[PDB]
């Protein structure tokens, strides 16, 4: 599950739709999308969600 | 669709302007306007291009500009080598191709400013018998050599039937031009009168004929 | 397809005509649109036809 996919909710991210954490661990195999696409200012929203809890 | 005046005068050294009036389909679009100089018998040389730029060997005297839907050429420091025809040229989109102007006859002075001298002959009886009619408008002794005729039937202009001659140098070194109008005999009879009006730079000179 | 082992540098251009008319002269009437895309790139480009110096 990609970190941005916790907002849109592709299948891989079903288990994290309403996650809650103090330490968020990303992986190289994450995929923010299922239908192809990309977020505008995606790194900014990433930096937001990393310190989101 | 590019309108230029027929003629412009000017003394040696003075400054003169030639206007290139255009529509929104040619100069109103992003298209540039160029100019071309055609000396007698010679083919046109390239003059101002890109509305203000002049190629090698063109004097500063010639200066081009462009504003909105029109363009303008400016000649300062008139000389004999400048007396020629001048054409503006651009591109038109609604016609999908390039377009030139009508041309402007630059006459440099060095002579007086005489005007016509129009004499008008009505159709002769002998030709009315042959079921024809042709009015004859004669013009002599005018300088410079560029006129604009217009025929009327006592009020109204006549667009068709007119043949107008190119001016040429008289023996008296001035210019001379004729213009003929073709009519049907009853058209000649069924009208109050006719008038061949001839405009030289700032003067209309008119003659008149009535059936008898 | 970048068949090589080093990364490739793809470069393209957009033509900004002088007017809405010249654009129809060169390419025809209609809105002109370029779309570029790779496995991590997703953009689109439209010309800005209009008057300039």
């Amino acid at each position: 599950c990609g970190l941005l996919g916790t907002i849109t909710g592709p299948p891989q991210c079903d288990q994290f739709l309403e996650f809650s954490a103090d330490l968020i661990i990303e992986r190289r195999e994450g995929s923010d999308v299922c239908y192809p696409g990309k977020f505008v200012n995606e790194e900014a929203l990433r930096q937001i969600l990393r310190e989101s809890g | 669709a590019l309108t230029q005046p027929p003629s412009v005068s000017g003394a040696p050294g003075q400054r003169v302007t030639i206007s290139c009036t255009g529509s929104s389909s040619n100069i109103g679009a992003g298209f540039d306007v160029h100019w071309y100089q055609q000396l007698p018998g010679t083919a046109p040389k390239l003059l101002i291009y890109g509305n203000s730029f002049r190629p090698s060997g063109v004097p500063d005297r010639f200066s081009g500009s462009k504003s909105g839907t029109s363009a303008s050429l400016a000649i300062a420091g008139l000389q004999a080598e400048d007396e020629a025809d001048y054409y503006c040229q651009s591109y038109d989109s609604s016609l999908s191709g390039v377009v030139f102007g009508g041309g402007t006859k630059l006459t440099v002075l060095g002579q007086p400013k005489a005007a016509p001298s129009v004499t008008l002959f009505p159709p002769s009886s002998e030709e009315l018998q042959a079921n024809k009619a042709t009015l004859v408008c004669l013009i002599s002794d005018f300088y410079p050599g560029a006129v604009t005729v217009a025929w009327k039937a006592d009020s109204s202009p006549v667009k068709a039937g007119v043949e107008t001659t190119t001016p040429s140098k008289q023996s008296n070194n001035k210019y001379a031009a004729s213009s003929y109008l073709s009519l049907t005999p009853e058209q000649w009879k069924s009208h109050r009168s006719y008038s061949c009006q001839v405009t030289h730079e700032g003067s209309t000179v008119e003659k008149t004929v009535a059936p008898t | 397809k970048n068949t090589r082992k080093s990364p490739a540098l793809i470069v393209w251009g957009i033509h900004h005509s002088v007017s809405t008319a010249e654009q129809t002269k060169l390419y025809g009437s209609g809105n002109k649109l370029v779309t570029v895309g790779s496995s991590n790139y997703q953009q689109s480009f439209v010309p800005s036809p209009g008057a300039r110096p």
